[PDB]
């Protein structure tokens, strides 16, 4: 139950730092905030890493291998990885901003640019266990006078090509034997030196700088000493170059400017493959394949990815996230999309377990505030600030529908019906609330009774009665439908954010103000129990604000509340770094997740290191922003007043640390949470955690395989049930045949009957044995469909998540089936002569 | 060790107009000696003391056929090129104008299979050359057969876009 | 724009407009993302429309 | 057709059916005009669908792409046809609730 | 004996919503590919696509 | 933490020792079974003209004009293992015997052994462009000779009851490239005899599709009613 983990990071495909992709170019890394998501581009799917920078990450590198990753932040605190096991091997802190890390391509050295040395690093291996210092130091190399921004290892790992702030490059040999063969400088750039490569054969060496120009230095005579042998100029004239790579293979060179604009190049001959645009914001990031066929480009001011291969010119992903800016989600009734409402004015439906962004959409002109399915996934509604609710159909992706009141308001939250006649919305500063018609357009009704705001609205899913809550500390219970026009006012003891309602619709369940979560009988109007949340709560302390976390109202009580789907259990989050979970029979607190370590966000810290507070304020209320080495970052555009408007260049303090919107999965025992850092997706795995069901002595992995050898097969599951281990499970229900499915579904007992269900879900997802899996619903709905009927909220997540199997992949190949008798039985029963 | 290719009095004032920009890779890149049979209208490639005499025959070869002088420096280097040669034959009704079917108005036909499938086609009156890939040569082939066979021109362009896109896609 | 920033979002709205929208037809995958997957294969016009 | 349905390759009586093969451009291409504002209903859309069945197994197909004016109506009327498929497929998907039904009473004893 | 009529009906009239489907789109393919035009660039087939399309305006709010 | 270690007793089923199952690859020779790889390729496959014309970007790049024609061909020397970089192995048909494809060398060899396993290995194996360009090439025109070895190699796949979501696609792949050329030559004796015998395997395929159409309609009443 309880026991849940950090599984995904959906939004944000890119935020800071430098792209890299396998080495069987499957999968690409990318820098979110303080994670590393990996992309896996052929096997459609993806996972972010567990752990955890303190500061935004600044490079990226793992060896050919694919053995281990290291990712160093903003100031230097290096994190080895074992990229398969998915653990931290090793905490490293290098001691300043490191621009670039890269191993070698045979894998056993890495190198680093640590301000102006470049230091070489011996890489430990991923078979040794964990030491007190696994890292050996090769050598520490100081010959420039500013800072290194690049690096680059020859194709054998021999010599290292080292790009600076000041103008020039260097080439070092690894080893002392070779000092002779490499030593020499490369000057003769007006700016900054972006990049220093060799060609494949490595006699040729090109140096790209910022203003523009390619240099190709060769071992010449005018004896032999490199000269410089032609300059190529890019001429892009107010843009300049950004970021720079080449693949020496196919002899690729790819840049990108400041101005979104990518041009790639044939080098030696620097003829202009292709030019195009990324957009108008910078190119970050460029890396390229190992093939040299896929460019993977990061703007980091919209945060945004592309990998595009340049041969058949096309893009294989164009995905843009969004950091700090996403006001609510909601799962798809398949737990299979999550749909993000953000404050920069989209709809952005993005697929969990491949982590992109399937459809976008962009009609609302001010930040949409609510997102709600409806008709079973076919029509979602939003509500915005510019006025307007309104309907998307998720077939044709049309805005079929819109919906404003006669007054001008902006709108908060929203409610659909059950059966979806009627949308209904509330706003935070009219009071009322507007309720639509959704087949025809018009508004039906506006309802009218609160004295302060409508906070939040919910229609209860089964006898559909709404239930609205309002900052006038009061949650109100409205029957609508049916001559009734009634009205159940509950009062509560202080002004209420986030009401939420039982799958059921038996009980309400209000987040308040003081802190508290009250649950509420909605029939008899009478409170049955609440929750005490405010001091399970972790509100850190921010840098501008002179008062401490502990005595601090900012965030002592969720924003957002939401019920499991058995009904038993309550998530919650708000405007803290901590997101709660409870039981509610209990009301007692399961577990609380801490939602962000990064420190560059702002309420992270309860306490502050007391070293940055000087005799006149913080050190990091100073703004070193005219320190930059150019003017769109040493501008400031700042607004003064703003708080949650538009354009985190537009708000001058650090981005606060908030979840806005919670929500349980509706088919697999998970919660998304929109936090500023992005879709924060916490899941169970039954792979891990031992948790057994009334197992004695003689149960036990030995005698259910004796049992399964000995072909006792109802025996065999349900030893493996009271073992609830998974792949013992996985074997019995492989090892049973299907001459005997239905008597062994028949004689299975009712306690194990959720375990084989949400088994069979989350198996059949992605399991290949579509017709034995079938054949196993078909006699498990056969046999005990009765006490599912019955015992509906039980099994909501369990049969939620195998009508996700059944129209997902077997229809599909139903579909493909189906056509291919009729398309036959036309091609050959009619007449084709001439 | 030597090879002979037969110029045909069609292409001969061509190779010796060009001849100054063949024989240098002829001569110092391939380390060969070349000469030119004024009499019997034939190139000699012989061996010096001081596996490339066939690189050599295909170059002078492939300039024989009817493919231009970068077309031919390209078939000398890049290991990767092939040049596939066959008649027409499968006359007023079938020959005279399978080959302006093959052709188009002004030729347009052969110039977007040419950049369709990244080959590159000399087309005589019956006899067709083409130079590319293997599996360029293959869709080129079998599109310039569908042609000659008889295909509709919308199906004919509908393959030609699918193969250029499916020949540059990875995966 | 800036006004709506600098007023800290809580605004009030433009009153109205009935525009005017042409949607030409097309397939649900290409009014789509770039990514590997799709969601929907559907026409964006309707048979009644059609 | 209803009579077709009642007694019993062949859709309708055989000497129907190879009337509406020997007819000719004009003729049918005003006969798929009335199939193609027939089929819009769901009632009345069978008798459509089988009458451009007999159509497209009793002429030739390359004739009929040839009629000029025949592909602004079958445009009109495949994504009807479509609709079509997938409500009936509904409907045929949810008539098993027969089966589950036959299930339990065999279960009841 | 309901369930094999019934059943038996509206599989014998989805059978022929099937055929008629994929016979229709097949005369339209087969027009379409002997005379559609010529287009091998992407850009230019995906412009003539765009102004050769279906278009319907819509009375939307702003 | 790092790796896994055996529940093995120590003194003084190595997949139960280390807690795995690796799935078995079918279950039942009579059981459907669809392909051990993503989901997804079935629909890349069946819709990837429209997914890459969705894909192109918004207007064409600037390229130069003094650029190789042979630039895909001219690489140096991480290889590429595309159909593109596929080079011959070791007297006119759409491919010599010098230069046959291994997917062409592989179908005729099937077609004289009557065993095309090699065949559906190599189909299974590569990508969807590839795919999509080797059956899209497939000699519609003299004897009609590739296309019933394809369609019969297509029967000797889904009579084995694996991978048959992609052997579906297959077809419908060969239906949709050149579906025209069987409907022309219809009622030819050996492309009506590949087609009746694909049809007389395949017409035991409604297992699935009264099986899913049972599993939708009681889920949908027992969770709704």
């Amino acid at each position: 139950k309880s026991d849940f983990k950090f599984s995904n990071l959906l939004g944000t495909v890119y935020r800071q730092g430098n792209i890299t992709f396998s080495d069987d170019g499957k999968q690409l890394l990318s820098p979110v905030g303080n994670r590393v998501s990996v992309f896996d581009l052929i096997n459609n799917k993806s996972f972010t890493f567990e752990y955890e920078h303190r500061k935004n990450i600044a490079a990226i590198d793992l060896n050919k291998q694919g053995t281990l990753l290291i990712s160093i932040d903003e100031d230097g605190r290096a994190i080895l990885v074992n990229f398969k096991a998915r653990n931290v091997l090793h905490h490293f802190n290098f001691k300043e901003k490191c621009s670039a890390v890269k191993f070698s391509p045979d894998g056993r050295l890495f190198a680093l640019a640590s301000g102006r040395f470049l230091q070489i690093w011996k890489t430990p291996d991923v078979n040794k266990d964990r030491q007190f210092a696994p890292f050996v130091r090769h050598r520490v190399h100081a010959g420039h006078f500013q800072d290194i921004t690049s690096l680059t290892w020859s194709q054998d790992s021999r010599f290292i090509l080292t790009t600076s702030k000041d103008l020039s490059a260097k080439i070092w040999s690894v080893d002392s034997e070779e000092k002779n063969l490499a030593a020499t400088t490369f000057n003769g750039h007006r700016d900054y030196v972006m990049g220093a490569f060799f060609s494949h054969d490595q006699e040729k060496i090109y140096t790209v700088s910022k203003d523009g120009a390619v240099f190709v230095w060769e071992f010449t005579k005018r004896k032999y000493s490199w000269r410089i042998t032609k300059k190529h100029f890019f001429y892009a004239n107010q843009a300049k170059v950004k970021c720079v790579t080449f693949h020496p293979a196919t002899r690729l060179l790819a840049v990108g400017f400041t101005s979104g604009e990518f041009r790639l190049y044939d080098l030696p001959d620097f003829t202009l493959i292709q030019q195009l645009s990324m957009g108008q914001n910078p190119v970050n990031t460029v890396s390229v394949n190992q093939t040299g066929e896929w460019l993977a480009f990061g703007s980091s001011k919209l945060g945004q990815l592309l990998v595009y291969e340049w041969q058949s010119e096309s893009y294989i992903l164009k995905q843009q996230g969004h950091f700090d800016s996403t006001n609510s989600l909601a799962y798809s009734p398949d737990g299979s999309r999550v749909v993000t409402a953000s404050e920069d004015g989209k709809i952005k439906v993005w697929d969990i377990t491949s982590g992109f962004c399937l459809a976008t959409f962009e009609e609302h002109t001010s930040s949409v505030t609510a997102v709600q399915f409806a008709k079973r996934g076919q029509v979602m509604f939003s509500s915005s600030l510019d006025g307007t609710v309104r309907a998307w159909d998720l077939i044709r992706y049309r805005n079929f529908r819109t919906f404003t009141g006669t007054e001008r308001i902006q709108f908060n939250c929203l409610a659909v019906d059950p059966s979806g006649e009627v949308v209904c919305a509330g706003s935070l500063d009219n009071f009322d609330i507007h309720v639509w018609s959704v087949q025809t357009g018009q508004l039906l009704d506006a309802l009218s009774g609160h004295e302060g705001p409508v906070s939040c609205l919910s229609f209860s899913q089964e006898n559909s009665v709404l239930a609205s809550a309002s900052w006038d500390k009061t949650i109100r219970i409205w029957s609508i439908f049916g001559r009734s026009q009634q009205v159940e006012p509950i009062e509560v003891y202080s002004d209420v954010l986030a009401l939420s309602m039982r799958p059921d619709g038996k009980e309400v369940a209000v987040s308040t103000l003081k802190g508290q979560i009250s649950i509420f009988n909605i029939e008899d109007a009478k409170q049955v129990g609440n929750i005490d949340c405010r001091k399970d709560i972790i509100s850190g302390r921010f840098n501008q604000d002179r008062f401490t976390a502990k005595n601090s109202e900012r965030s002592k009580f969720f924003t957002t509340i939401h019920y499991s789907f058995d009904g038993m259990a309550i998530v919650a989050g708000g405007n803290n770094n901590s997101i709660c979970l409870y039981d509610v029979p209990n009301e007692v607190l399961l577990k609380r997740f801490i939602v962000s370590r990064n420190m560059a966000l702002n309420g992270t810290l309860e306490f502050l290191n007391s070293k940055k507070m000087t005799e006149a304020g913080s050190l990091d209320l100073i703004d070193d922003a005219g320190e930059n080495s150019d003017l769109e970052d040493r501008i400031d555009n700042s607004l003064p007043g703003s708080q949650r408007g538009g354009d985190l260049s537009t708000r001058k303090m650090r981005p606060e640390v908030r979840v806005t919107s919670v929500q349980f999965s509706p088919t697999a025992n998970a919660f998304a949470a929109a936090s500023t850092e992005g879709l924060l997706i916490y899941s169970t795995n039954d792979t891990i955690l031992f948790d057994p069901f009334d197992l004695d002595v003689d149960v036990t992995p030995h005698s259910t395989v004796e049992a399964l050898r000995e072909k006792q097969f109802l025996n065999a599951l349900v030893m493996a049930f009271r073992l609830n281990e998974e792949y013992l499970i996985n074997k019995v229900y492989e090892a049973i045949p299907i001459k005997e499915i239905p008597l062994v579904a028949s004689n299975i007992p009712a306690i194990y009957l959720p375990r084989i269900l949400k088994f069979i879900g989350d198996f059949a997802i992605e399991s290949q044995h579509i017709e034995f899996n079938l054949i196993w619903i078909k006699a498990l709905l056969s046999a005990s469909g009765g006490y599912i009927n019955e015992h509906k909220y039980l099994f909501s997540t369990a049969m939620r998540s195998i009508q996700r199997f059944i129209v997902r992949v077997a229809k599909e190949v139903v579909n493909t089936t189906t056509d291919n008798k009729y398309t036959y039985r036309f091609l050959v029963s009619t007449d084709g002569s001439m | 060790e030597s090879r002979k290719i037969m110029v045909p009095p069609h292409r001969m004032t061509p190779l010796r107009n060009s001849w100054t920009k063949i024989y240098p890779p002829l001569v110092e890149h391939l380390k060969l000696q070349v000469r030119m049979n004024l009499k019997t209208k034939s190139v000699e490639l012989r061996t010096n003391p001081k596996g490339a005499l066939q690189k050599g025959a295909d170059f002078i070869k492939a300039f024989t056929l009817g493919f231009d002088l970068d077309d031919s420096i390209a078939l000398l280097r890049l290991d990767d090129l092939y040049i596939e040669t066959f008649e027409v034959k499968d006359t007023g009704d079938h020959l005279s104008r399978a080959i302006g079917r093959i052709a188009g108005k002004d030729g347009k036909t052969k110039f977007a299979i040419e950049n369709a499938t990244r080959t590159r086609i000399v087309l005589a009156d019956s006899k067709i050359h083409i130079l590319g890939g293997f599996t360029h040569i293959r869709m080129a082939r079998e599109s310039v057969v569908s042609l000659i066979l008889g295909s509709p021109p919308g199906k004919v362009y509908g393959n030609l876009r699918t193969v250029a896109s499916r020949l540059k896609e990875r995966y | 724009y800036k006004l709506d920033v600098l007023s800290s979002v809580h605004f009030v709205p433009k009153p109205a407009s009935t525009s005017l929208e042409i949607r030409v037809e097309t397939p649900t995958i290409s009014m789509e993302d770039a990514q590997p997957l799709y969601m929907s294969n559907a026409s964006s016009l309707a048979p009644q429309e059609i | 057709l209803g009579e077709s349905r009642s007694r019993q390759e062949v859709i309708f009586n055989e000497e129907l059916d190879q009337a509406i093969s020997i007819l000719n451009d004009e003729q049918l291409i005003l006969l798929m005009k009335r199939c193609r504002d027939w089929n819009t209903n769901a009632k009345t859309h069978t008798i459509a669908q089988r009458t451009i069945r007999c159509i497209l197994m009793h002429h030739n197909i390359a004739k009929l792409s040839e009629i000029p004016g025949m592909v602004k109506i079958v445009d009109a009327i495949i994504p009807y046809t479509q609709r079509h498929f997938t409500r009936v497929d509904n409907l045929v998907e949810q008539s098993y609730i027969l089966d589950y039904a036959l299930v339990e009473m065999d279960k009841l004893f | 004996r309901v369930k094999t009529e019934l059943r038996s009906a509206l599989k014998s009239t989805e059978d022929d919503l099937g055929f008629n489907v994929q016979g229709l789109k097949f005369v339209k393919q087969q027009w379409n590919l002997r005379h559609n035009y010529e287009f091998v660039d992407e850009y230019d087939q995906q412009e003539k696509e765009s102004n050769s399309a279906r278009k319907r305006v819509f009375g939307t709010v702003i | 933490q790092f790796k896994t270690v055996s529940t093995r007793t120590i003194d003084e089923l190595n997949d139960i020792d280390f807690n795995t199952y690796t799935s078995l690859e079918q279950i039942d020779k009579e059981l459907l079974t669809l392909s051990i790889g993503p989901r997804s390729k079935m629909n890349t496959l069946l819709h990837l003209d429209v997914i890459r014309k969705r894909s192109k970007p918004k207007e064409a790049p600037k390229k130069s004009e003094k650029l190789p024609f042979f630039l895909q061909l001219s690489g140096e020397k991480s290889v590429r293992e595309g159909i593109a970089h596929e080079t011959p192995e070791e007297f006119k048909v759409t491919g010599r015997l010098g230069f046959e494809s291994h997917f062409t060398k592989q179908l005729r060899e099937g077609s004289q052994s009557k065993d095309y396993s090699s065949l559906l290995a190599t189909l299974i194996n590569f990508s969807p462009a590839a795919v999509d360009l080797e059956i899209r090439s497939l000699n519609s025109f003299e004897p009609f000779d590739e296309i019933v070895w394809f369609i019969d190699a297509l029967t000797q796949g889904l009579k084995s009851n694996k991978n048959f979501e992609l052997y579906e696609t297959f077809m419908s792949l060969l239906f949709k490239a050149h579906g025209d050329v069987i409907h022309a030559n219809n009622k030819n004796q050996d492309i009506a005899s590949a087609l009746q015998n694909w049809e007389d395997v395949h017409k035991k395929e409604d297992r699935l599709d009264d099986l899913v159409k049972f599993c939708m309609g009681v889920a949908a009443f027992v969770t709704t009613a």
